[PDB]
This record gives C-alpha cells, structure tokens and sequence, in this order.
C-alpha cells in the first residue's frame, strides 16, 4: 500500500536501533561470561572474542529487504508451491532443484509454524544419517533388477 | 595494354566501397543481433520503468548444437569418396584416414565446428580458410628439414569482403581477407621500409586479395592472390583457387550470403520483452496508493505528493479510498502459453532439448512410435545438418587441392602401421554423406528397434518351420549384430561373438559340425 | 492485429495529465506528447485518466485466424509430431494409417 | 505462470527435462576435455623444456626422466550412454534368443557369450 | 630502460581497464549456488576419473615410451598433490562464477597455481587465450621478500607480455617480471602462464559466459 | 468510440458453419491425434460412420 | 503502413508455411533414385532400361552439384512463383600431360 | 515367393543384396539346399541311434 506510514515508522526505528544494538556487540565484546545458549541445540561455545566490525545492518524487518510475515507467507505458498509442484511433476528430480534442497523449501512452512529441527523429516543440512539411508535404499533398491540377467 | 600499377589504386579505391557497401548494413545487422544476443536494452525501458530484457537465442542455441555435435562426429566414415569399387584401399580409404588425421586430432579437433558453426547460426554464415605452414627443428637422427603442412582458421568474418555480384563462393570477382601479420614478420619477409601505421608492432593490419586480372598483358587469367602491406609492394603468383567454406546455412535464394535464426526471432524476441517489460509496468505503476482523496483540489494533491505519491495524505479530510489505477487484463499472463506454442514449435520443439517421461516408461509399442514420430515429422535441423555437410565437403576437397600438389611422405597408423607416399594422389573429386543425414540413414534408434523387431525377431519365428538352411546364413547375421554392436556406441568391441568368415572359423565350423555329426 | 495489440498496451501504458480541467493548456500538450508528471495547472485533481480499453474478445479471433493461417494449405499443426506423456497407442492398422494420411 | 514462464533460464537452462537432459552438461565436458587438457599440453611442454629429470608421484610406478619423443594430445570420452542406452537394446534378447533358437554355441556364436557376465554378471 | 620498458609499463596499467572492471558483472547475473551443486559437484567422475580421456599416444616412432608413466605422474597433480582433484574443479567454481577458470603453471618441476581466477588482469582483448597480444597475472609480493633476492602495499609482478620487449633480434615473448625500478629477469619462454578457460560456452571473444550470465533475467526474475 | 458487440463473434461462427454444411462439412478436414485418439468399438465406429 | 513513434512490429506468417513445406519435398526427393523408373518391356527390363535410368540417376546423384538443385527448385517455385532451371553441355579435359 | 515377401521387407529396411538377401529364388546353392541339403537332411538324416 504505497509505504505505508506504520511502515515507516516500523522501518526507521528498526534503521535506529542500529546504534543501540552496536552497544549491545561493544557490552559482548568488552565481558559477559563463558557459558551455552538453550536454542537450536545442546552446547554452544564462547564468542566473547568479537571483533567489533563497526558495521551492523537491520534491513531484514521492514518493507525493505525484510521478508516480512505476510509477503513471505503469500508468496511462498501460492507462488514458490506451484513452482516447486512444476518442478517435482516434469521439471525434474535428480537434476533442479532437488530434495537437499526440497527440504530448506520445505521447511519454510515449519519456521512459520516455528518449530525447526523435531517436525518433519526434511532438514539434511549436512546429516550423515540421510546420507547412510540414501546409500542402503539404492543398496536394496538396485541388486535385484540387474541380478534378473545376472542369473 | 600493360596492367602495371594501375591494380594497386583500382583495389584501393575498390575496398573503401566494399566497406560502405557491406559494413554499413550488414556489419551493424549482425552486431545488433550480437547485442540482443548479450541482453542489450532495446529502448522500452525508461528512468523509474521495467527493465526485463529478451533473452532466448541462447536456449535455441544450446538445442541446436549438441545434437549437430552428436551427429557430426561420429568415426572417420562421415564422407565416402565412393569411387570405381573394385581399387578403394589405395586412396579411398588411405586419403579418407589421411585427412582423418590431418583435420581431426591435429587441428583443434571437432572444436574447429564449434568455431564455425556458430557462424553458420549467429553469423549467417560460416567461410573457413585454408593456409599452407611449415615446421622446422632439424638435427640442431633426425635429419628432416623444411616440412610442409597447412591448416584451417577463421579471418575475423567481420574482414569477409566479397564483391556486389558474387551470391556464391566460386562466383567472387573480387575477395578479400585480412589477418594480423605483425611488424616483425614483415621484417621476417624482408620489408625495405616502414608501415601504414615505441613498439615494433605498429598496428600493421596486412591485407590479402583474391582477384583476377591481367598483369602479363594477355586475356584475362585466373585470380592472382596478393599479399598487401600498405597498398604497396607485392607477392603475385599464379594461383589455384579460393581456399574457403561458405556455409549458407539455410540456402536463401542467390544471395552472397544466407540467413540466421537472429533474423527469424529478433521480432518475436522483442515482443516478448515487450510484453514482459509491460507486465513488470503493471506489477509497479498500477500498484501505487497515494494521498487517498475522494475528489478534492489540493493542487492535485500537493502536485501527487511531489511527483512521488510515496508518504503524504493531507490533503482536507479525505476518506479511505484505495485508488487503484487500472491494471492489465487477464489474458496477458494467459497469452504466455500460445506465444510459447509460437516459438518453440519453429525449431526448439524437443522442450529442454528432448521429448521423454517420468512417469510411464516408453516402451517401443509397433514402428517405435514410428520412426520417432517420422523424425519429429522432419525436423528442419536436420535439413540444415544436410546442408552444412554437403558444403563443407567443399572443406575436404580444397585440402585434396593441397594434397595432391605436395605436401609430404608422411605415414599414419589407423588400425595399423604402415602407410606409403600420398606426394601424387588422384582427388577423384566425388564425395558422399549419404549414411549421415536426412538421406534414409534410419537412426540409432530407429535402425536398432527396427532390426529387433521386423529382423531379428521374425527370421527367429520363421526358422521353426523352413530352417537356416535356405534362409540368412551365418555372415549375414553376424553383420547385423554388427552394426547392432556399433549402435550400442562401439563397432568391433561393444559384444564381439563374431566369427563370421575365416579358416579359424569356417574350417573350424565345418570341423566342429563334423565333430558332433560323427 | 499484433501492431494494434502492442499500440494498445503502449497507451495503455502511458501516462496521462493527472487533470480533470486543468487551465496549462494539456499540461503543455502533455509535456509535449510526452506527459511524465504535470499536474500543476489552475485546480484540477490527480486523476489517472482512464482510457477505453479494447475489447478482450478480439483475441478470440486470433486463434481463428491461426487456423486460417492454416486452413488454406497447411492447417497441420507445425508437420512436427511431438507425444510427451501418452504415447501413440494404435488398435487396428494404427487408427486405420494415420487417420488416412 | 509468470515466475515459472522467466525461470526458462533457471530450469530449462539447468539441463533438466524431467532426468531427459545433460546434453549441455556432455557439451561442457566435451569442450574441457578439448580446451582444460591444453593446459595439461602446455604443462607436459614445460616439463619437457622447462625441466628435467622428470618423475612419477602417488604410484611409484617409474620415473619418466626424459626422452619424451613425440606426443598427438587429443581426447574422445563422451560418447557413452547415460545408464543403460547401450544395453537395453540387445540386454536380454542376445542370451535369450540367439543360443535359445539355435543353441549351437561354436557354430552360430562364440566365447564372447561368456562376456555375457562382463555386461551382466559384472554389473 | 628503453622505451620498450616505458610500453611494457603502460600496457600493465592500462590492462586492467575492462580485464577486471568488467566481467565482475557477471557473476551475480546466484543460480550456480545451487546449479554448480547440481552438475559440478556430480561431475566429479566425468573429470577426476579416467585415464584415458587423457591420453598421450603418439605415433609408432614412440608408443611405449611414456604411455602410461606420464599420465601416472600427471594424476598426482589432477588430485592431492598439486592443484588437486578440488583445485582442479575449482576452474569449473570460476567458471560457474566468473566465466572463466584458470590453471596458471607459474614455474625442476611445476605447479598450476593462482586459484581465485579473479586475478587474472589482461589486455582486455585476447581472442586466443594461448598467443594474445599481452596477458599478466596478479601476485601479492609484498616487501618482506627475504626468499628473493633483492626486494626493499605494493602488489605487482609477472609483467609477462607479448609485446615487442625481448631486445635480441624480433618482438619476442621473453618472460619478466614487474618494473619495480628495473627488477624484472628475462625468460625467453612461451609457456604463458594462463588457461582462461570457459570450459562452458566460449565463442570467438575475450572469454566465455558463466551459467548466471546466461541466468541474468532469471536471476531477479526467479527469486523476485 | 461505440464498441462493436460480442455476438460478431457468434456471426462469424455461424456464417461458417453454414458454409462448411453448404460444401466443406468435415471441420478442417485433418487428423492430428497426439493426445486423443479414436476408440475401436464396433467395426471402426462403422466405417467411421459410413464414411 | 508503419506508424512511428509506436510499436511497429511487422509479423512474419509465410516462413512457417515455407520452411515447414520444405522439409516434405526435401525427404521425397532425397532418397536415392527410387523415384523415378523407365517402365520397360517385361521380358527385358535391365538390358537397356535400369542401367540407362540408374545412370541417368547418377548424373544426377553426386556427379552434377548434388541435391541444392532440388532445393532451388523449390524456392524459385514456391517464392518467386516459378521455378525453372536449364541443363547444358561442357568439355572434359586431363589428356596426356 | 515368401522369399520374396521378406525381399520386399527387406527393400522396405534398405537393404537390397548384400546384408538381408533373403531372395535365394533359384541359384545352384539354393538349388542345392531346397533340393539336396534340405531334403538329405529330411528323408535320410533320421538314421541315427534312435532309428
């Protein structure tokens, strides 16, 4: 709606807290403490050595590049589902975009959702366990076809 | 009625209404096309507007030439000089394998099509050159001196000057090529002075001419090739002929030269960006709120608000209106799948360069879907595949040219050692590519499924009641599953079970007959 | 029919005075047949000045057209035979000979 | 459509036709194998002029000194099938037929069936 | 310090005036983050496996002369030993990214070295990649050069040009380094140290195209 | 500017159809079966409907 | 009946009719020298008239400038209306030497 | 003439004499194979262990 106003309001504070949020980087790197975060994972290692940088960008919360809520929900599930369903059915498999990559596509509906790694199946960042089933299913999946000549 | 001196000026005036003749026209055509090859703005887009471009000779392109690629270079066997049948090994086959190898494996490989037929695509044509050199390094044993060889290399197409009444590579009254030829191998050639012009390369852009006049005084002579530096001293001889391809490529009517996909597609392509730089008008300019006034004066708004309609709605007290400017319709979006109809149905009909499935597998129902839906019902490539090669043959014969007059007792090892002198060959100037184009030549597929079906199969239903005994002997059969072999990518080694004819087989057949008849 | 398809969408596309009286004259007959942005002119309120947009249903024709392009001599579809996803299934002598050649 | 009608450069330029594709990507092989190799010319020159006394690494076969007397550099490994493009022709029809027919192994075929195994058994 | 020095000078600061001002461009157009993945990173059978598609055989005055010892010794250096089998993909990442890979054997023995083709400044116009009219490279070189002999911020070496400074009897390419107050050793050597490999699709110009650059449209088109 | 009707639209197709019942019955007089394609039942559909 | 200062675009139709015409005359004609036969007596057909035609075929097949003569023939025909060509006659050389 | 059914084929394939001849109308190894070595391995081959 032409930017609106609420927008603006919302996109120069999120531009002004920049400079707050540098006194939060200059409070980690002058002490805090030695410990782990809660999220994402169990262990996380100390970062109480930044550099300071002196630049920090907020771009990413506001009608700029800021993939906000409502775009992404609108855009995602109608524009990149028909694309992806396009893809899948006879754009191809092996060759586009593929399940290592069907899996961050995916996962967009869980990150609105909110929850990341325990909902569904599809993360694979770099998961050996995927890996090792990939190999076992083409193990058990390839010998018997060849194996019909072979005899 | 001596000629002398006068060529000189004559050609020198000649050139300069070459190049307004052809530059002006065709130069600026081809390198247009060059520039929406490269995604160059067409016009449409404007300060504050769309900026989508065409971009589709790349696609049509790259579905074109991997299939030239796969069907040109394919063995030795692409050109049979077909000659009186009975003495072939001497020269059909010798000079056949010579050139094999004094084109193939030695000069650039089949990369030389890769730089010529992309003349015959984006240039509109495609004229090799064919130049003679020679190589050195004797005993500084191996006492060989002075070798000979020549090969084939393009001239810059942009310094292809013909002449205005040609329309045909052996009709140019007037030729002309020129290449770098630097300072230094002037002084090689033993130049007496300076150039045409802190470095000992002055910009030297030598010249060759290929014209026929009458230096000696006598009726008119063939072409007398010249060798320029600044319209200056010379090197005449006389020639033999004019060493070049001149690939058409789509045979337009009597014209020095043909015809590209550029000029075909440059109007649909700019329609295409047309439409897409007006869609991207509608998803921007159609999609602008403003100040939100009812009717009001404002002075238009504050002049909408400032020439920006960004942030301002002051204007009295307006109400909530939208303001939706007027979009496109519907169809437009629609339109895409026709136009897509349109453009890919002219020659990139294979969609991702090829027709196949994911879902079903494609059996080989009766005549294969026959014959590939009869070639995809003769695609035009294929035709243009023809003409390239029976032009390019033109390529063979001019190197004949060369191998008759001299150039070596060289011997090759194709298939062997041992090969013998090629100083004074007969040309036997007939050729032939009838196994490799839109001539019957049933493809690899189609031969393969054919044979399995209506040969391999049916002689194996029929021998249950007659028998081998009239029907297809052993060497009959051995040299289908021969050529099967070769359809499977290699002739000899892909499944030998070969044995056709020979004392080791014959002899051993009929001793082995009798070994199990006793 | 492209030629008018394409000049419809340039005027569609063009912009306009944004006046509904306006007392400069067109804007400077608009900006001199250019019309970028001029709305200044005595009172006149921005105003998109809708033009009439042709009708849809002239595309409708085009398509007819298509198989007048054809229907003298080759009405074919492009003589190139392309099967994607069914194949060519035939019962008794292939849909007798290609449906009569 | 529209994002899917402008990505003819992202999906149908990625040489995917549905697993119907890689032309393109054979193409760039092909060209590598015709233009990164002349690089490897240019180093094998080198050696040669460049240096000497040349020798073998991560084989220990035998060191290659010198003596490098004549060299035609040129490459031909594109010319494979995909999977099974030079099999399913005559895959199970050869064994099948040709031995099932007229089983007349010596006189009508030949050893070469036990190669059979190399296109079958092996893989 | 001739004025085939003063030319050689001029050639090297004007090189990089569109060499690497311009083809930049063609790296955004973003598709080969994933395309790359898709077909380089699978590709490594079609590169990094097989003996024969490198193959010397030469004539029958010489076959068993160095046949396979040479591809031997040369399959160190196509993977773990020098510009290995990630180093040697690495021209097709520059390629994919920039249009164009490089394998530069800059040299008993050599190595092709200078990774991150980025480095590679020339004439702006080469048409051959194997005989242009110049070609250079792009080196640290920083001061602390104790390796070197004499060498007492300043980013310059391997002045390699093709131009007329070879001084004996022609214009010949005689190998050199940069000026640096006359601190460059003659080479009387061809060998060119630059590959400038599209590998991709490379037409008789400069260099090639990357897969964003024929992805340009579809790489805003596609995500925006 | 008066805007034509719709219903031209309708005019033309029956002006057509009229001349193809006149002389040129068979619409197009072509066969083009990609996707569909005909369905033995009875005889060809006898004779294709007696021709 | 251009415009300017518009969208001028002109709309090639005929190409498509031509180059899809052309694919058909090129693939009935270009197969060997099976088109055309002479139709002799029964009792004798080989003696004088299978040769005679298969060498006529031949002075046509690859020894007298190949098939672009057929592809002229088709686009004087079917662009300028009309397609014509003349056939003559011209000395053989190479004697003694 | 069933011969020549499969010549026909065979012309209808492309190939004439030297791949699938499959003509064998009367030629003294056809002569000889219809009527001696068809016919001397029909009425006096069964002669072996079992007759």
């Amino acid at each position: 709606a032409a930017e609106q106003q609420i927008d603006l309001i919302a996109r120069m504070f999120a531009e002004t807290g920049v400079k707050r949020l540098f006194q939060l980087l200059h409070d980690h790197a002058i002490k805090y403490q030695n410990q782990e975060e809660v999220f994402q994972l169990r262990g996380k290692w100390v970062a109480v050595n930044p550099a300071n940088w002196r630049e920090r960008s907020d771009l990413t919360v506001t009608v700029g590049i800021g993939n906000m809520n409502k775009d992404q929900q609108m855009l995602h599930l109608m524009r990149i589902w028909e694309m992806a369903q396009a893809v899948v059915g006879g754009g191809g498999l092996g060759v586009l975009v593929s399940e290592q990559n069907l899996y961050n596509i995916l996962k967009e509906v869980t990150e609105n959702a909110g929850y990341k790694d325990p909902d569904r199946f599809w993360t694979n960042p770099n998961s050996p366990e995927a890996l090792q089933a990939k190999a076992i299913r083409e193990q058990k999946e390839a010998q018997p076809k060849p194996e019909d000549i072979k005899a | 009625p001596m000629d002398d001196e006068q060529v000189l000026r004559h050609l020198d005036q000649l050139v300069n209404d070459a190049l307004d003749f052809n530059s002006s026209e065709l130069s600026k055509q081809r390198s247009e096309a060059l520039k929406y090859y490269f995604g160059e703005p067409f016009g449409n887009e404007r300060p504050g507007k769309s900026g989508i471009v065409s971009r589709d000779v790349q696609e049509t392109v790259d579905w074109i030439m991997p299939s030239l690629m796969k069907v040109f270079t394919s063995g030795g066997q692409v050109v049979k000089y077909e000659p009186d049948t009975a003495e072939d090994v001497e020269q059909a086959e010798q000079e056949t394998e010579y050139v094999n190898y004094l084109f193939m494996r030695k000069n650039e490989g089949f990369k030389v099509m890769f730089d010529w037929f992309q003349d015959t695509l984006m240039m509109k044509t495609g004229v090799v050159k064919v130049y003679v050199e020679e190589v050195l390094k004797p005993t500084f044993i191996r006492k060989d001196k002075k070798k000979r060889e020549i090969k084939v290399l393009c001239v810059k197409p942009e310094n292809f000057l013909v002449d205005r009444l040609a329309t045909c590579i052996d009709d140019a009254r007037f030729l002309c090529h020129r290449e770098k030829y630097t300072v230094s191998d002037l002084r090689l050639l033993g130049v007496p002075e300076d150039v045409i012009e802190a470095e000992a390369n002055r910009e030297v852009w030598a010249s060759e001419c290929y014209t026929l006049l009458d230096v000696d005084g006598d009726g008119i002579s063939e072409l007398r090739r010249i060798l320029y530096v600044g319209d200056y001293i010379i090197s005449n001889e006389p020639w033999d002929c004019r060493p070049f391809a001149d690939l058409n490529a789509y045979r337009i009517a009597h014209k020095f030269h043909g015809m590209s996909v550029y000029d075909k597609i440059r109007d649909i392509q700019e329609i295409r960006s047309v439409l897409m730089r007006n869609i991207m008008d509608n998803i921007y300019r159609t999609n602008q709120g403003r100040s939100v006034v009812l009717d009001g004066q404002v002075n238009l708004e504050d002049l909408l608000t400032n020439e920006a309609a960004g942030i301002v709605r002051v204007k009295s007290m307006n109400s909530i209106t939208p303001l939706e400017t007027p979009q496109l319709s519907g169809e437009v979006y629609g339109m895409l799948d026709r136009l897509e109809a349109d453009r890919g149905k002219r020659t990139g009909i294979t969609d991702r360069t090829r027709g196949l499935d994911q879902n079903t597998l494609h059996s080989n129902q009766a005549a294969m879907s026959v014959n590939q839906l009869m070639t995809a019902a003769e695609q035009q490539i294929d035709l243009i595949a023809r003409m390239f090669a029976e032009t390019g043959v033109k390529r063979l014969f001019q190197l004949l040219h060369d191998h008759a007059i001299k150039y070596q007792n060289q011997e090759e090892v194709f298939q062997l050692r041992g090969k013998w002198v090629a100083v004074n060959p007969a040309n036997w100037r007939e050729r032939s590519d009838l196994t490799v184009t839109v001539g019957i030549g049933n493809m690899n597929k189609d031969q393969q499924m054919l044979h399995l079906m209506r040969i391999w199969e049916m002689a194996q239903a029929v021998v249950g009641g007659g028998g081998l005994g009239v029907l297809v002997s052993e060497q009959n059969l051995y040299n289908i599953l021969k050529e099967v072999t070769e359809n499977a990518g290699y002739k000899d080694p892909d499944r030998f079970w070969t044995n056709p004819n020979s004392p080791e087989a014959l002899q051993a057949k009929a001793i082995r007959e009798q070994k199990e008849a006793q």
